[PDB]
């Protein structure tokens, strides 16, 4: 385990574990889980109701000072009763550290908007609403950001097809661009790539 | 370790103040800019006389695709479909069957050059140096259809450019 | 001077004129007491359109909670008379 | 009632795909509402149908002014998920070409900003240097901009013989081109009138609005990911971080020029310290074997076949990996489900937040000031829309 | 005495010691209304008392900045204001209480 | 119990009231849309189309789904009023270039395999 293998950092791992325990102790009402990955990244899994109290804490506490919101995105996992995983990535410049805050929601449950905590969240939340259909309560101006005007559906959902449902062309009879059901001269060729042999024994699940 | 870019102070002696006033009233920095443009006017321009002169390119340059042959004239391609599998744009379509003499050869080899991103992954993946990106880059067309290359087009490209393709491969293959 | 002292008869007549311009209401089987849903067969959306036309005719807005109760021309007449402070 | 105007997409200062709905009172800008998505191509969904190698070229086309930097960010994310290490010479080549890329990007940003403002000449002087830099790209990879040179595990190919000397020859002359650009712009009173105290942003607002890079450092914030969170061999090169004092367009332009000079310094150090050795990780389950090995040994052929058909499996997990790209912090949130294709790939682009801050930055300004502020944010819409 | 903080929008504070004493005293006063066993109260009181004693122990501004590890005493004042606002919000939120709900059985299971 | 968090409305009555507000807004807006976009349809055609779009979702019985539908309709109306939509987007509601697709069994049998 020399040149080829990525080196470990026990010091950062211990520091992040201690700070995760700290955060979990301070906010037991909302914190459901804390994890430190082996490449030294701290994750805090919280109940949705705590989106605002937790973020605010992480922004304003003297020992956290996570002033920067690097990114805010969603992940779609259709097998879960709560479909959508909401991910906040925060950066503290005072302590030169990063943290990740995770929560969940389904298609019909709003998530509190965090524009009062981080203004940067505004567009990010719009993008989530555009791509996943997650509604953010008390957003100042929530509307589509990335898709075409009048576009139907949320493309980043796993069950949304890659080529969508409609395509566009110019029609001369009506003298304008029109939308029609999509037809492909060549269909996208689905590839089955997964090897039938297990790759990583350290991640084997119980056989139920 | 850092530096400040705009944290200087002007000296308030009468000499510096009068110099600033002379700059304000007589436009010295504008004359400096005019002098810079005048200096550039008398420099030799960097324009090349295209198409009589061309820009330099490397042996590694990725151009129009071609299908290659062995020195006996046999096709190098044996229809393994690694290029089709690796292609990030799904620009390659391959159909194959045993030939009349039993050889493993393609019946269809299409590259959609309007789908292609010219990444060169196909030629990296090819185990027999069959598909390559050649040096040609001047192959614009008047219709979309002419850019949907079939196997005959690619074999013609190989036959037409093999002299250059082989030299470029000889130049580069020790890095691969 | 300004507009004459509008009365209940004028209100009822203008309401009837507005209603008889609706394409989904039979012009001659409409009365002052007809019910939009039971007799005319109008849908809930149709009722909203009828109140919007009344707002256009009489020049003042009608809120949703008030507009929901108005289910016959007589209720509309009484609502308009009450808002405009008219007793005859 | 304010007048409503479509600024772009078909506008010279709108960068082709930006439609800005502007509410104006005379030429005073009452409100800015950027409408984007005119270059939204669904990259993040397309990546879910690719192997990691197949997904790599999509990053060239996000910030098409800084290609190898995007490649490096994605490669670092994948290498972190794979728990592998690139070889040292690959890391030195990565840093060298990242600084060449920063030179390219800062040339484009400064000269196009000057062209919006009205100074058209420096664009032509500096784009020949960009052309020479493009040749370095093409000589190393065969492509002028979309190199796909930097891959998880190292780089695709070693440098051709003679490339270092030519890079040195270019680098020993680029400083005079910088000097000529500064002679045209830095002390010019028209340029200062167009840039000083325009788009002033406070440090607190810059932090809260998600800004990064020069958009922070122009306001006095002492932050640079290469210094605070180094990657590859950035902790082995000496350079200074330019810091502004006013938070306006002029200080940001000064910062970018000084960043070009510091990039020259770093490039010199990289040229003098390039070590020998292999250029990709010596692990054939991740990096493909050499072509001679593939045609001689059975294991090499098997691993070539599998890496080019199925691709390497990545252990399950999620990482947020960020770098100091020329336009600010560029990040990837990469989620692996254990297979050979990424489950999710969210791309964080600095221009997204920077353009979201445009309406705040334009308060109290005119139309030309808004043109200058758009130029000073250094926006490319390939990364904004993805 | 200092000409500028170097940060746009952050003014130079005259009499930073008194401002810091006022802010730390206000923070402790607000924390006194939080339950004694709440971790937020004890942790914030510990760090606030450390900073308050350090402020009272060193009358030089530069040496106080060096000791506090807080980066330019004006930003220390800003951080104290942020902590006071957070303390009021936490008193309203009461996050010291038990978790509201347990997630579903496989909410966080990855992969799948 | 079902322990469900609302969006705007607690039951179906407030959701229906919000539906009526959105319908009134669209009905008022239609003539302005016809004038501003220079459409060749009548105001009656536009209102009939608006009614049709609303009627498409008449079967919904979940107040949260109704609230989200009203949110989407408000977004569409805001896009239309501010002329963020172009004429092509407005006319996309009418499908003027799509051939009429048969519905009876025999015509579908003749034309192809789709059920
Ligand atoms: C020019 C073209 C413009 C096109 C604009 C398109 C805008 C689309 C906006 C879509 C809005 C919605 O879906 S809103 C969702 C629709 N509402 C419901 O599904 C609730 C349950 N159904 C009912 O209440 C009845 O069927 C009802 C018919 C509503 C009347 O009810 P009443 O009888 O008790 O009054
Ligand atoms: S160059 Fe790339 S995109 Fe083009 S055919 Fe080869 S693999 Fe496909
Ligand atoms: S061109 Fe090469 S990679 Fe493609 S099918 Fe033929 S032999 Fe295989």
């Amino acid at each position: 385990t020399r040149p080829t293998i990525r080196p470990r950092n026990d010091v950062v791992h211990k520091q992040l574990s201690a700070f995760g325990q700290y955060v979990a102790e301070i906010l037991p009402k909302y914190v459901q889980q804390v994890q430190v990955s082996c490449f030294n990244e701290l994750e805090i899994f919280i109940h949705p109701d705590g989106v605002i109290p937790v973020l605010t804490f992480l922004r304003d506490h003297t020992n956290a000072q996570f002033k920067s919101l690097a990114d805010l995105t969603a992940v779609d996992v259709p097998t879960r009763q709560n479909r959508f995983e909401i991910v906040y990535n925060l950066l503290s410049l005072r302590f030169n550290s990063r943290i990740r805050v995770k929560t969940y929601t389904d298609e019909l449950t709003p998530i509190e908007s965090s524009v009062t905590v981080y203004k940067a969240a505004n567009w990010y939340e719009r993008e989530i609403w555009d791509m996943f259909g997650v509604f953010f309560a008390n957003h100042p101006d929530l509307r589509r950001i990335l898709t075409d005007y009048g576009f139907e559906g949320h493309p980043f959902r796993k069950d949304f097809p890659l080529s969508g449902y409609v395509e566009l062309r110019y029609d001369d009879e009506v003298k304008r661009v029109v939308a029609e059901p999509v037809e492909l001269a060549q269909e996208f060729r689905k590839f089955d790539l997964n090897s039938p042999w297990e790759a990583f024994p350290a991640y084997r699940q119980p056989p139920e | 370790t850092y530096k400040f870019v705009n944290m200087r102070e002007p000296s308030m002696d009468m000499k510096s103040v009068t110099d600033r006033a002379a700059q304000t009233l007589l436009w010295t920095e504008l004359v400096r800019g005019l002098g810079m443009t005048l200096s550039y006017l008398f420099r030799e321009p960097a324009t090349i006389n295209y198409p009589f002169e061309k820009g330099p390119l490397s042996p590694r340059f990725r151009g129009e695709h071609a299908l290659r042959r062995y020195p006996s004239g046999e096709e190098r391609c044996i229809a393994c479909k690694l290029c089709e599998a690796v292609c990030p744009a799904q620009a390659i379509t391959i159909e194959a069957e045993p030939r009349a003499d039993g050889s493993r050869r393609t019946t269809r080899y299409d590259i959609d050059m309007t789908k292609c991103i010219y990444c060169g992954f196909c030629q990296e993946a090819c185990p027999v140096d069959a598909i390559v990106e050649g040096p040609n880059f001047e192959f614009s067309t008047e219709t979309h259809e002419e850019l949907l290359y079939n196997k005959e087009k690619l074999l013609n490209n190989g036959d037409k450019w093999e002299a250059e393709i082989a030299a470029n491969i000889q130049a580069d293959y020790l890095y691969r | 001077s300004d507009a004459p002292p509008l009365t209940l008869e004028a209100i009822k007549d203008r309401v009837l004129y507005v209603l008889k311009l609706y394409d989904k209401i039979d012009p001659e089987k409409l009365s002052v007491n007809s019910h939009f849903m039971k007799d005319l067969g109008l849908d809930s959306l149709d009722q909203v359109e009828i109140i919007m036309a009344m707002e256009d005719e009489f020049g003042f807005e009608i809120p949703d909670i008030d507009a929901e109760k108005l289910m016959c021309p007589q209720e509309i007449v009484d609502y308009i008379a009450d808002k405009k402070d008219v007793y005859e | 009632s304010n007048l409503t105007l479509n600024f772009g997409p078909q506008h010279p200062a709108a960068h082709g795909v930006l439609r800005l709905v502007m509410e104006l009172s005379g030429e005073m800008v009452r409100k800015c509402d950027p409408h984007i998505g005119l270059l939204h191509r669904g990259t993040e969904k397309l990546i879910e149908y690719k192997t990691y190698l197949q997904a790599l070229p999509y990053f060239d086309r996000l910030d098409y002014v800084s290609m190898m930097c995007n490649e490096q960010a994605y490669s670092l994310a994948v290498e972190k998920l794979l728990n592998i290490q690139p070889p040292p010479r690959a890391q030195w080549i990565r840093v060298l070409f990242g600084e060449i890329t920063r030179l390219l990007n800062h040339i484009m940003a400064v000269t196009t900003h000057a062209l919006d403002i009205g100074a058209m000449t420096p664009f032509f002087w500096m784009f020949e240097e960009r052309e020479k830099m493009f040749e370095f790209y093409e000589r190393v990879s065969g492509a002028r901009m979309h190199a796909a040179y930097i891959r998880p595990g190292g780089v695709h190919q070693d440098l051709p013989l003679g490339l270092l000397d030519d890079i040195y020859e270019f680098s020993k002359n680029f400083s005079f081109r910088i000097d000529e650009l500064e002679e045209m712009l830095t002390n010019n009173r028209i340029w200062r009138n167009r840039t000083v105290d325009i788009g002033v942003v406070t440090a607190e607002d810059a932090l809260n609005y998600g800004f990064s890079g020069v958009m922070l450092r122009g306001s006095g914030i002492q932050w640079d990911l290469r210094k605070t969170q180094p990657y590859d061999v950035y902790d082995q090169v000496e350079f200074d971080v330019p810091i502004g004092s006013r938070g306006d367009c002029y200080d940001r332009y000064l910062c970018r020029v000084e960043e070009m000079r510091q990039s020259l310094r770093i490039i010199s150090q990289c040229l003098n310290k390039m070590p020998p050795g292999e250029i990709k990780v010596d692990d054939a389950k991740v990096s493909p074997p050499k072509r001679a090995e593939m045609k001689t040994s059975m294991e090499s052929l098997i691993h070539h076949f599998k890496l080019y058909t199925e691709g390497y499996q990545v252990p399950p997990g999620a990482t947020y990996t960020a770098i100091e790209a020329p336009k600010g912090e560029f990040g990837v949130y990469l989620v692996s489900d254990g297979s050979s294709r990424p489950y999710r790939c969210k791309i964080k682009a600095p221009g997204f937040a920077h353009l979201a801050g445009l309406d705040k930055m334009s308060k109290g300004h005119m139309l030309a000031d808004v043109v200058a502020i758009i130029g000073t944010q250094d926006i490319v819409f390939g990364e904004v829309d993805r | 005495l200092k000409k500028t903080t170097g940060l746009v929008g952050l003014a130079v504070c005259e009499t930073p010691h008194e401002r810091l004493k006022i802010l730390y005293t206000k923070i402790l006063d607000v924390l006194g209304q939080i339950p004694k066993n709440a971790a937020y109260r004890k942790y914030t009181e510990q760090i606030t008392n450390e900073k308050l004693g350090m402020v009272k122990a060193e009358p030089d501004v530069k040496k106080l900045e060096e000791q506090l590890q807080g980066g330019q005493i004006e930003e220390v004042i800003l951080q104290a204001e942020n902590e006071l606002s957070l303390a009021r919000k936490m008193l309203r939120w009461k996050p010291w209480e038990p978790l509201v709900e347990e997630p579903p059985a496989n909410q966080w299971k990855w992969p799948i | 119990g079902t322990s469900v968090k609302p969006i705007f409305s607690r039951d179906m009555n407030e959701a229906k009231r919000r539906v009526r507000e959105l319908y009134r807004a669209w009905y008022r807006e239609v003539p302005n849309t016809v004038h501003l976009f220079q459409l060749d349809i009548s105001v009656k055609q536009g209102r009939d189309k608006v009614r049709e779009m609303f009627m498409k979702n008449a079967h919904v019985t979940d107040p949260r789904v109704v609230d989200l539908l009203v949110i989407k309709g408000k977004m569409e109306l805001e896009e239309t009023i501010n002329v963020w939509k172009q004429r092509t987007h407005i006319m996309r509601f009418f499908h003027e270039t799509e051939a009429p697709r048969p519905t009876d069994f025999l015509s579908k049998f003749y034309v192809g395999h789709d059920p």
